[PDB]
This record gives C-alpha cells, sequence and structure tokens, in this order.
C-alpha cells in the first residue's frame, strides 16, 4: 500500500532522530560495559527465539534498553531486570500473543520476582515517557526490501541477519542511526549474494550513497568476517533455521570494492 | 494528585477501562478522563494502554482525539483527553427525525479522511472506526477516538490480530481471512458509517461472519476474480458462496448524489489495493463545496 510509503518512511526519519540514544552512554556507566550488554542482547536474541517473538520485537527490546540506559545508572545484577521489562513492553507492543509475565519470570531463572519486573516496566514507561513507536533497522529493510529485482529472499535474509548483529555491539553501532545500519546491512546483504550494490532508486529515496554508507558499511564490514569468533554466537545459530534460509552460513565477502 | 481534577459524571466503557467527565479546578478545562485499573502480578500495564498512549502522542492533529496527559500512579493510570460533547451514533439517533443536513455529513466525511489520512500517513490503524467512537464538539468538529485497537504498522505489513474491527464496519479482506491487511480496513469502515450517515442505519449490520459477508455480497455483489483478484483463494473464502449481483449504487444509498456515490463506491471497493485511500478521497468532487457548519445543540 505504497499509498504512504513516502510519508512514512519520511516520519520514521524523524523520529529515529528522535527516538535515538546518547552515543556516549556506556562511559558514564559505572557498573556495566559493552560486552556486558552484549551478553544481554544475545539473550533477547534467544529468548525471541524460545517464545517465537518477532524480529521486530528484538529489535524494539533493544532501543528501549539503549534509551533507558542513556539516562538511568545501572548495577549489573539489574541489567537482566532492564533487558526483561523492555522485552515484555516491546512484546506487548508488537505482538500478536505476548508471552505472559509468568514466561518472562521463567526464563530469568527466577532471578527476579514477578513484582520487580512489573515494577521495572513501569519504571521503562518513565524514563522513556511511554514513547514505545521507536523506528528500527527492520523497519528501515522491509522498506529496502521493496526495491529488489526481483525480490531475492537470501539477500533479504542476509540483510536481517547483518542488522540483527548490529544490535549486539553498542562499539561501533550506537554511533549509527537505523537507516544507516538498514543501509549498509541492505548492501552488504545484496553484494554478497548477487553481487549488485545500492541501487540508484534507494539513493533517490534515501538520499544515501556508498559514500554516506561507508563508515557503517566498513564496521558492519568487520563484524560480518568476525562473526564466528565473536563471543555472542546466538543470532549465527538462529540464521541457521532454514526459516532465514540458513544465510549465517553463507560466506562474507572477502572484500568490498569501495 | 488527581488533586486537581473534578470528576462530574462518567461517560462510558469503550475498549478498554472508563471514562468520566471532569473539570480542571485550576484551570477550567473539561476534561475526559481514561481510567485505567492497574494490577500488579497480573500482566501490568496492558498491551491497549501502551499502545494508544504512545501512538496517541505521534497522533496531534484537528481530528483525532488529543491526549492532553498520563497520571502514572502504581495503581491506576489515568489518561487525560481534550473532552467532547457526544458520539455520532448519540448524535445520529437524535438527528432520526430530520436526519443529518448534507453539508454535516460531507463535512464530517471530509473531517474524518483527514483525520484517517494522519493515521496512515503516521503507519497507525486504527481498526476500529464505528459512530461511538467518532466524537462532535459544538463547533462542527468530529474527532477519531478510541484507540484502544490501534496499532503502529510496517511497510509491507505483516499479518496483524484478526479478531479486528466490530463485526458490521468490518473489512471482506478481514472476513474471509487475509493474512495481510492494512490501512484499505480503515476507509471500508468509513465507507460503511458514510452510508448511515446518510441513510440514518448501518450499511451492512450482520448477526454473523457469514451473515457479514453475505450482507456485504448482497448489496455489492458476489465478488469474483474479475473484481477481485484472488478472492476464490482465500481462507475463509467458499465456493458455495451464493453468487450475487451487485444492486446499483443509487438504491444503496438513494439520497446521493453522482459524486457521493462514486465516492461511496470508492470506499468499499471489495479489493484492497483499489480501495481509494483517505488521502485521495480528500480530493474528490464530493468536496468542492465542503465548509463547517455547526450541528443543532
Ligand atoms: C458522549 C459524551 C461525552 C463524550 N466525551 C468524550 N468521550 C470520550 O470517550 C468516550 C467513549 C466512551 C465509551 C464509548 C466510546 C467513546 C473521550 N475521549 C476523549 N475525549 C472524549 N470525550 C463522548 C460521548
Amino acid at each position: 500500500v505504497p499509498d504512504y510509503h513516502e510519508d512514512i518512511h519520511t516520519y520514521l526519519r524523524e523520529m529515529e532522530v528522535k527516538c535515538k540514544p546518547k552515543v556516549g552512554y556506556m562511559k558514564k556507566q559505572p557498573d556495566i560495559t559493552n560486552s556486558m550488554r552484549a551478553i544481554l542482547v544475545d539473550w533477547l536474541v534467544e529468548v525471541g527465539e524460545e517464545y517465537k517473538l518477532q524480529n521486530e520485537t528484538l529489535h524494539l527490546a533493544v532501543n528501549y534498553i539503549d534509551r533507558f540506559l542513556s539516562s538511568m545508572s545501572v548495577l549489573r545484577g539489574k541489567l537482566q531486570l532492564v533487558g526483561t521489562a523492555a522485552m515484555l513492553l516491546a512484546s506487548k507492543f508488537e505482538e500478536i500473543y505476548p508471552p505472559e509475565v509468568a514466561e518472562f519470570v521463567y526464563i530469568t531463572d527466577d532471578t527476579y520476582t514477578k513484582k520487580q519486573v512489573l515494577r521495572m516496566e513501569h519504571l521503562v514507561l518513565k524514563v522513556l515517557t511511554f514513547d514505545l513507536a521507536a523506528p528500527t533497522v527492520n523497519q528501515f529493510l522491509t522498506q529496502y526490501f521493496l526495491h529488489q529485482q526481483p525480490a531475492n529472499c537470501k539477500v533479504e535474509s542476509l540483510a536481517m541477519f547483518l542488522g540483527e548483529l548490529s544490535l549486539i555491539d553498542a562499539d561501533p553501532y550506537l554511533k549509527y542511526l537505523p537507516s544507516v545500519i538498514a543501509g549498509a546491512a541492505f548492501h552488504l546483504a545484496l553484494y554478497t549474494v548477487t553481487g549488485q550494490s545500492w541501487p540508484e532508486s534507494l539513493i533517490r529515496k534515501t538520499g544515501y550513497t556508498l559514500e554516506s554508507l561507508k563508515p557503517c558499511l566498513m564496521d558492519l564490514h568487520q563484524t560480518y568476517l568476525k562473526a564466528p569468533q565473536h563471543a555472542q554466537q546466538s543470532i549465527r545459530e538462529k540464521y541457521k533455521n532454514s526459516k532465514y534460509h540458513g544465510v549465517s552460513l553463507l560466506n562474507p565477502p572477502e572484500t568490498l570494492n569501495l | 494528585s488527581m488533586e486537581n481534577f473534578q470528576k462530574v459524571e462518567k461517560i462510558g466503557e469503550g475498549t478498554y477501562g472508563v471514562v468520566y467527565k471532569a473539570r480542571n479546578k485550576l484551570t477550567g478545562e473539561v476534561v475526559a478522563l481514561k481510567k485505567i485499573r492497574l494490577d500488579t502480578e497480573t500482566e501490568g500495564v496492558p498491551s491497549t494502554a501502551i499502545r494508544e498512549i504512545s501512538l496517541l502522542k505521534e497522533l496531534n492533529h484537528p481530528n483525532i482525539v488529543k491526549l492532553l496527559d498520563v497520571i502514572h500512579t502504581e495503581n491506576k493510570l489515568y489518561l487525560v483527553f481534550e473532552f467532547l460533547h457526544q458520539d455520532l451514533k448519540k448524535f445520529m439517533d437524535a438527528s432520526a427525525l430530520t436526519g443529518i443536513p448534507l453539508p454535516l455529513i460531507k463535512s464530517y466525511l471530509f473531517q474524518l479522511l483527514q483525520g484517517l489520512a494522519f493515521c496512515h500517513s503516521h503507519r497507525v490503524l486504527h481498526r476500529d472506526l464505528k459512530p461511538q467512537n467518532l466524537l462532535i464538539n459544538t463547533e462542527g468538529a468530529i474527532k477519531l477516538a478510541d484507540f484502544g485497537l490501534a496499532r503502529a504498522f510496517g511497510v509491507p505489513v505483516r499479518t496483524y490480530t484478526h479478531e479486528v474491527v466490530t463485526l458490521w464496519y468490518r473489512a471482506p479482506e478481514i472476513l474471509l481471512g487475509c493474512k495481510y491487511y492494512s490501512t484499505a480496513v480503515d476507509i471500508w469502515s468509513l465507507g460503511c458509517i458514510f452510508a448511515e450517515m446518510v441513510t440514518r442505519r448501518a450499511l451492512f449490520p450482520g448477526d454473523s461472519e457469514i451473515d457479514q459477508l453475505f450482507r456485504i455480497f448482497r448489496t455489492l455483489g458476489t465478488p469474483d476474480e474479475v473484481v477481485w483478484p484472488g478472492v476464490t483463494s482465500m481462507p475463509d473464502y467458499k465456493p458455495s458462496f451464493p453468487k450475487w449481483a451487485r444492486q446499483d449504487f443509487s438504491k444503496v444509498v438513494p439520497p446521493l448524489d453522482e459524486d457521493g456515490r462514486s465516492l461511496l463506491s470508492q470506499m468499499l471497493h471489495y479489493d484492497p489495493n483499489k480501495r481509494i485511500s483517505a488521502k485521495a478521497a480528500l480530493a474528490h468532487p464530493f468536496f468542492q463545496d465542503v465548509t463547517k457548519p455547526v450541528p443543532h445543540l
């Protein structure tokens, strides 16, 4: 229903700037670290597989965790707790059948009580002032997916996997806006699988070119190369399923030709 | 806390929680209070309240009710809203001796399509237009209300909940189980609502899904592959459907002119890709002379 496509792309681009998190927040986190955030996002992928949640949901959940920690200081035994609450909220916002609070409590191997979950949820709702409709990489990808010639389902799937790896690592991905990670990721997918590049029509819609995307593209490219040694691997595991055409099994390009 | 409001009378129960008319003791504003009973060690803040609150604060428009504030307790959550005089259903039923003049119909249709384009435009689907959710003021304004069933949507959309829209105002894509639905469903409800502002009676008052379908098909014809490519392959499409002929639109809504019939007819296109979008409907020849008369009150 490309009736509102330029209208929605245009609004999404304005809200990624307002829904974006502080790039330097981990320097001001007295007790948690990128790696500690890397472990939590991994866990969340896994919870995602476990209840069969949308990938969009894992992506909003992350957006909430980053914006919550952008201004709330958190001890490392509480980081999961922020992570379960953001995850109930994202589920409560996007899923047809949200997992129930029991299930959030159960998958923390009763690290937290139900009452604690439920007070953090509430507390995430006020740090975030109830603004849960953030734009995500996945919202930008799906719009970029409409531009393939013809649709290539390995391409979609590998873009999904890479945009998804961008979630795990706060350094370098918190410097980049969602539209831009999806850019890099859609380019990296098309190139690997088909040899083609960021098409002319997406330049026209997005205003992004290979020159705009390179900074993100170089980074995403080293992430693709090191994927197999990353301490975190649930994204790799997941992308082995049939459902995403086992694209975590494809070989990343040797070079990029930029 | 709720210190400054003076509760004045309840208004009713919509999709979730309860609504009261109130007054700001200090400023004098008349607000609509939507009181959501919290309940910890249950599920916590309902998703209906999380979608609405977050989507309504993005939607600020003359024809979308305005959510003025959110008083966030630990037991209760209150949504503070711009208050309105009545709903369309309640007005319609009051104007049923001498109906709604055309100018007021047009203007309301025009004003709803504006609010409805603004929602679609900001990736929001209302999913529950019906006269009870459309509030009117004493100035002629008409506004979309109750965002309890609304939803942020994606481009191309995904499958969303199926249990959606009040039966009578529900679209044929929904009744036959299409895995993907969109914005075309809000327009379909406005189509029914437009027809109702005119005839002063619901267009398709079914009593069940099958009843709904067959009432739609007795009016517009049983859809086929010609009028709607893909219909006969749909999940709840049945080969045995009675094959009904399409009644000529002037008999569907007798009082309407040619522009009005053309416009209602684009709103009710079976095929969701051909249904007119809200934006486009704003430039229909139906509205050349749209004005804003202030209804009787
Ligand atoms: C009659 C008298 C008064 C009203 N006023 C009014 N009501 C609301 O929710 C009313 C709900 C109540 C249950 C059915 C659907 C509509 C509002 N939300 C923001 N402003 C509102 N104003 C409306 C009708």
